[PDB]
């Protein structure tokens, strides 16, 4: 029955033409009246050391003072940002780790990697040591990103074209999101925690409703794999970083690509993308051994962070948006301000 | 200028750092080997002689070996490959009794051909620019039995030689070893396994000892 | 005053410098005379200064007409010590060489 | 009237003598400056941009010893500046000579320990992998400083000075009756004490600073070369050109000084010009094995390449 | 097979019936949000060291 | 199942010696600092000694400094107190307290059962003027403690602790850092105040809250306690 292929062509063309009709102007033309941010200088107010291998993940705590970092050595380290003191040093059962998560309440942490298992550790145990609270299994690929929702709910993304919403007490997959045609590499929850976004290794991003479990929108435009996704603080837009050495800004309600950020002197893709609290700044981490601070409203480049020796592996910004913690494969975590 | 509790926190942090450094020193004296193959090309048997990631820890002549098998992870080699960098060696198992065999997929494709392209992709990867390969050639006996009936020319329509096991095996080795385009930094310690004795681990031990000597000489700055 | 073997041709040497109480230390190879002040001294003369000074003058005479070395300032640590310095002049070094000189240790 | 002054017949010969003095103090200063710069760079590299390896202890201790030796060198340089006239007294001549000797012996022992560590690393790789740690190296290095000091102990006590003929020379007097105000008849022995102590100190330093270290270094590096030849692992001529230069320069830099010190045991039958002209040259050469150690071992490593290229490119960018 | 094609067609049909707005409206909303919450961000306008927690 | 059991007490002739043993069970003893505290038969609590994790820091009270000794044995997780040359003022009840210090931790959370010892016959001072207050069930109660020095540090922390001791029971931690409630404590307790003047309030008073309340000065390792406020009837 070849008719279904023609039908798919028909709806695809209808969607594309409706999208083209909807657009009337460009964000650059509308924004070409405001004063540019200028030139941002940031200094490493603190350097955190103690890892003996590459750093593969990092998540800021609920406050602006605690954070958690994972290394391929096989260690999860909890750092007190203000005084560089180490609060906890959890040894993992598998050294192949590619993700991290910090619970909003601060009671639990999450870990995962090539073992296809999401391990949830309890931080505040009355005995006085960190224990493995739970071990969730059911994925058939490497875990790429896990983010907490409540103290009793997590969302994971695997490399088998599948995202999942779990239930910590029962340990069962409450909901499964499928539809991607490649490995999912990033995940970002909405500020209201009612929906999220996933970027897969087929140059596509998808919008997911947590409770319903069905996709709502899909955005294309990239020409390579997608390595990182960040959500705008407004909750109605997001940013994608790809291996095409190009960032893009998508909007949900309009369902369009607003701006593209790229330069002729950049040839390596982005590995981590994160907005600022005001939304006027976008920080990206390349393989050029440095991080770059663009201007999300004018599509120019403002700042650079070149403290790390090797390339920027993971990047995040404080909840109040003053410090920027960036960890790299050369076993260093720099706190810029 | 420090409170009573803050000094105790600093003491705890220093103890944590001490433990981390001790763990790092203790975990840096084990030889790590990656394992790769094409299908069920004798990999299970090779592991027997000596989900996801499968780690096997064993000991030979006071040397501790950790071997990582990634057979389960089918999705995308490129994304997880960079995790294994700085490994002491890469074992590559090739079943050479498959010249007359094709995939379960009904694509006319002889098993070593995809093995050849997999070897080419792995050998010339930018991560493994100075990592030695310990290529093993398996199923020697079955190949020897089959070569009398079905000639090797069905796989290689260029070979001009007798249907004898020795020279056919030499041809296969020669056409599996030319793909190394980086002959200046890395080595290919080929071996004809499946002899069913305690000799594969000996070959691996010799290769890793040579790699250890080279790494020590590079570290000392004398070489 | 004067011992006849010295100071007679040595004012002659001093005034050949003019061209340019006393004692003597007799080193086994030669005599070193110091002069502070002596009689027969005269005010000022021309090149024919032998034809008709009260000062420190270190001449290591040697013997008679082979006069070894003279340093003589005449204002009638540095001055007197460098006056003694001429003791070496006309000796062979390494004769009083102390062990461990010229080296790190 | 009042005559002036003059100095007559002294052999203030411009040839040899004065010019040799000027040239040697100049070369002393140049090599001292290069040495201090090199050792300082080595220390900062080993402390900031270099990991906590077993090789770190060896290089750090070698750099510290060389830096201290070159820091204390210009006191002797300025002693040589004024025609060997010590104007600092006996209070700190002993201290300076003791520090010089201690640093030199520490550097020699550290070179020997580095050579032996490399030899054991290449010969037995399994044992080196299993039983090598930073704590072991830190311990070796402190035992070294202590032993050398014991070996540098003979200094100071003999170091003494006298104003003979208006000149003060800082000399070791092994017959300790010179501080007891005993005279000497020039016949070259205070037999019960003089040759006894002089010979003991001279041979004890000569053997333990030149004979054992050179034999051990030569044996270890020859074994390394033989291992590298019988099993083809070279791929480049760099290791041979490093080993050969190390052995040759160690021998050529530490043989003349020790042999000229040994010849001082009989400083009467031998001529006079040999010591005065020879000892400065051996001093020069010697002080030259402590300005090279830095290049051959840690400025040939991988980290020096990384720091060099990275910081040099970033400072060229700063120029841009 | 055929069922998966029908499911994909149905998914496209559901996705094709979402409400959409003009790009200019989203642009104005983004600009308004960025300008409104601009005086607080301690990265666009750095705060002095008096209340900075990280300087030392 | 995290009880601590202490032994070694009894009648002692003056000038004797003794060993006090605190045996732990059910927690990571190697990561907890340990304190020995003393309570007189009729007076309040008094700090005696403190030992850190790894035995890298040991502190003694000035009244017994150089007279007693402390030690820990991690493999058998047992705390030892060497007591020597006992005077007539050393008869008391000894408590073995655990405390772990990191960011957000709660020191002095758990207290031992206490062992009795009878013997035959600058520092911040914390005062509690209120000796006793008569409280009927169902009221709101306030307890005020005062200091001789500012307990507020430059980092914002105010090191003041509030403990409760029921009749014939070991002391229990109520409030740590003057504002944070301990685990398992009902929400009806609260604490506030400023430097040199702190106040603990209890709302909807119940039959259980009968006991003696103590304030605690943790700014210095002398760890001066208060006189204690009694609530009865
Ligand atoms: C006093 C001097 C001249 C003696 C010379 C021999 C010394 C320097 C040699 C002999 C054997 C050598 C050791 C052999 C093996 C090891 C173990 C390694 O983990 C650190 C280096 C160390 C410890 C070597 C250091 C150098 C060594 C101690
Ligand atoms: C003549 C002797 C004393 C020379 C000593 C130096 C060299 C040759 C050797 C022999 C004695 C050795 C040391 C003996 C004891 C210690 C202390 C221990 O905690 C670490 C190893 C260490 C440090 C050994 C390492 C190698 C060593 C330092
Ligand atoms: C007059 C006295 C001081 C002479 C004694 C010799 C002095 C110069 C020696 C003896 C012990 C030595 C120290 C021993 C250990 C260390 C630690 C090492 O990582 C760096 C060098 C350092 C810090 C040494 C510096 C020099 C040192 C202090
Ligand atoms: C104080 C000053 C004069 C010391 C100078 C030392 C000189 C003579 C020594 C020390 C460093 C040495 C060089 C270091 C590097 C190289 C490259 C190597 O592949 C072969 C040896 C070679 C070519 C060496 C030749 C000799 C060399 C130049």
């Amino acid at each position: 029955l070849d008719q279904l292929r023609q039908e798919a062509e028909q709806l695809k063309n209808q969607i594309r033409d409706a999208r083209k009709a909807c657009a009337d102007a460009t964000l650059s033309q509308i924004t070409n009246n405001i004063d540019p941010v200028g030139r941002i200088q940031m200094r490493t107010r603190r350097t955190l050391r103690g890892h003996l291998a590459k750093i593969y993940a990092m998540h800021w705590g609920t406050d602006s003072r605690l954070l958690v970092s994972a290394s391929q050595d096989g260690k999860l380290i909890i750092w007190d940002s203000y005084t560089t003191n180490k609060v906890h040093a959890i040894p993992l059962r598998s050294s192949w780790v590619m993700t991290c998560a910090y619970a909003p309440s601060g009671n639990y942490v999450a870990c995962g990697g090539l073992d296809n298992i999401c391990s949830i550790y309890n931080l505040k145990t009355r005995e006085g040591n960190v224990r493995v609270s739970r071990e969730l299994a059911g994925h058939t690929g490497y875990l790429s990103c896990c983010r907490f929702l409540d103290d009793n709910q997590i969302v994971t993304s695997s490399g088998d074209t599948t995202c999942a919403l779990w239930d910590i007490e029962t340990g069962q997959q409450t909901t499964t999101f499928t539809g991607h045609t490649g490995d999912v590499m990033s995940l970002s929850l909405a500020p209201d925690t009612r929906l999220f976004v996933s970027g897969a290794c087929d140059a596509s991003a998808k919008l997911w409703d947590v409770r319903e479990g069905m996709c709502r929108q899909t955005f294309t435009g990239h020409e390579s794999d997608i390595n990182a996704i960040c959500f705008f603080p407004n909750g109605n837009a997001f940013a994608t970083g790809s291996d095409d050495a190009t960032c893009r800004l998508f909007d949900l309600r309009a369902d369009q690509e607003l701006m593209t950020y790229s330069h002729d002197n950049i040839i390596c893709g982005i590995t981590s993308v994160s907005f600022s609290k005001s939304g006027r700044l976008l920080l990206a981490g390349y393989d050029d051994f440095n991080c770059n601070v663009w201007d999300a409203l004018k599509a120019d480049r403002a700042g650079v962070l070149a403290g790390h020796d090797n390339r920027v592996s993971c990047l995040g910004v404080t909840d109040d948006g003053m410090a920027v913690a960036t960890g790299s494969w050369d076993s260093f975590l720099k706190i810029w301000n | 200028t420090l409170s009573a509790e803050d000094k105790a926190a600093v003491e705890r942090s220093k103890m944590i750092d001490r433990n981390l450094r001790e763990d790092g020193e203790k975990a840096a004296r084990e030889v790590k080997l990656l394992l790769l193959g094409a299908g069920e090309s004798g990999k299970s048997t090779i592991v027997k002689q000596m989900t996801g990631i499968v780690e096997t820890h064993f000991t030979f002549k006071d040397l501790h070996f950790k071997m990582f098998d990634v057979g389960a992870q089918r999705s995308e080699r490129k994304k997880w490959i960079h995790c294994f960098e700085g490994v002491t060696a890469i074992i590559f198992c090739v079943a050479l009794s498959d010249y007359d065999l094709v995939l379960a997929e009904d694509e006319e494709m002889n098993r070593m051909h995809e093995s050849m392209k997999l070897f080419d992709s792995i050998c010339n990867n930018k991560w493994f620019t100075d990592t030695s390969i310990i290529l093993f050639l398996n199923k020697k006996d079955l190949f020897e039995e089959k070569i009398k009936k079905s000639p090797l020319t069905i796989c290689y329509p260029e070979y001009a030689g007798s249907n004898t096991y020795e020279e056919a095996a030499a041809y296969i080795q020669c056409q599996f070893e030319d793909l190394n385009k980086r002959k200046d930094t890395k080595e290919i310690y080929t071996h004809f396994t499946c002899s069913t004795d305690t000799k594969n681990v000996q070959f691996v031990f010799d290769a890793v000892t040579d790699v250890i000597i080279k790494n020590n000489l590079k570290d000392c700055g004398l070489f | 005053e004067l011992t006849e073997a010295q100071r007679r041709g040595l004012q002659v040497a001093l005034e050949e410098f003019h061209k340019h109480s006393a004692v003597d230390t007799p080193f086994p190879a030669g005599i070193f005379v110091r002069l502070e002040f002596k009689l027969q001294q005269t005010s000022c003369r021309k090149r024919d200064w032998k034809k008709p000074r009260k000062c420190l003058a270190c001449i290591k005479l040697g013997s008679e007409d082979k006069v070894l070395g003279r340093l003589v300032h005449c204002p009638i640590e540095h001055q007197e010590t460098q006056c003694l310095r001429v003791q070496r002049a006309g000796e062979d070094p390494h004769s009083f060489y102390f062990p461990g000189q010229f080296a790190f240790s | 009237d009042y005559l002036d002054s003059i100095v007559v017949l002294e052999d203030l010969s411009p040839l040899e003598a004065r010019v040799t003095r000027i040239f040697l103090v100049v070369v002393y200063s140049i090599v001292c400056f290069l040495g201090i710069l090199g050792n300082g760079l080595v220390i900062i590299i080993a402390t900031f941009k270099m990991k906590k390896t077993v090789n770190m202890v060896w290089f750090l201790n070698l750099a510290v010893a060389d830096f201290l030796f070159n820091v204390f060198l210009p006191i002797h340089i300025t002693y040589a500046a004024m025609d060997y006239h010590w104007v600092f007294g006996t209070a700190m001549c002993k201290i300076s000579n003791f520090l010089l000797i201690h640093n030199m012996f520490t550097s020699v022992f550290l070179l020997t320990i580095i050579s032996s560590d490399r030899c054991i690393s290449v010969l037995l790789p399994v044992w080196s992998q299993n039983h090598r740690s930073v704590r072991l190296a830190y311990m070796a290095c402190m035992v070294i400083w202590v032993l050398a000091f014991f070996l540098s102990s003979p200094s100071l006590v003999f170091r003494d000075t006298a104003n003979l003929h208006g000149k003060i020379s800082c000399f070791n007097n092994f017959s300790l009756s010179t501080p007891g105000s005993s005279s000497w008849p020039t016949h070259s022995q205070m037999d019960p004490v003089g040759y006894s102590r002089h010979m003991v100190v001279t041979v004890t330093r000569f053997l333990c600073g030149f004979l054992v270290p050179v034999l051990i270094i030569t044996a270890c590096y020859l074994t390394i070369v033989c291992k590298l030849q019988r099993n083809r692992l070279a791929k480049t001529k760099k290791p041979f050109k490093i080993i050969v230069t190390i052995i040759i320069t160690f021998f050529l830099c530490w043989c003349p000084y020790h042999t000229l010190n040994l010849l001082e045991l009989h400083h009467t039958a031998m001529p006079g010009s040999v010591f005065s002209l020879g000892l400065p040259l051996a001093t020069a050469l010697a002080i030259a094995n402590s300005c090279m150690n830095p290049i051959l071992y840690v400025f040939m490593g991988q980290d020096f390449k990384k720091f060099k290229v990275a910081l040099f490119s970033r400072l060229v960018n700063a120029l841009s | 097979s055929i069922a998966q094609a029908r499911k994909l067609v149905e998914q496209l049909k559901m996705e094709a019936n979402i409400d959409r707005i003009k790009v200019s409206k989203a642009a104005a909303d983004l600009m308004a949000y960025c300008e409104a919450h601009a005086k607080e961000d301690p990265l666009l306008t750095p705060v002095p060291a008096s209340e900075n927690p990280f300087r030392e | 199942d995290v009880q601590l059991v202490e032994s070694g007490g009894g009648l002692v002739q003056p000038g004797g010696s003794r060993k006090l043993s605190c045996s732990a069970s059910g927690f990571a003893f190697s990561s907890f600092g340990m304190h020995w505290v003393r309570q007189a038969p009729e007076k309040g609590l008094e700090w005696v000694a403190y030992i850190s994790s790894g035995s890298g820091t040991i502190y003694y009270a000035d009244t017994v400094k150089g007279r007693f000794t402390i030690s820990r044995d991690d493999p058998k997780n047992t705390l030892f107190l060497q007591m020597t040359s006992l005077r007539s003022e050393d008869t008391a009840m000894y408590y073995c307290v655990r405390s772990i210090y990191y960011y957000g931790s709660s020191p002095f959370d758990f207290w031992g059962q206490g062992t009795t010892l009878t013997v035959s016959s600058s520092d911040i001072v914390m005062t509690q003027a209120t000796s006793s207050v008569p409280v009927t069930p169902g009221e709101s109660v306030s307890i005020s403690c005062r200091s001789s020095k500012s307990l507020l540090h430059s980092n914002g922390n105010t090191y003041l602790y509030w403990f409760l001791q029921r009749p014939g029971q070991s002391p229990q931690l109520l409030i740590y850092r003057m504002s944070n409630l301990a685990s398992g404590v009902p929400d009806r307790f609260s604490g506030s105040g400023s430097g040199t003047a702190f106040t603990l309030t209890i709302s909807r008073l119940e039959a259980e809250d009968v006991g003696v309340y103590y304030c605690m000065q943790h700014l210095e390792y002398p760890l001066t306690f208060g006189a204690g406020t009694k609530l009865e009837l």
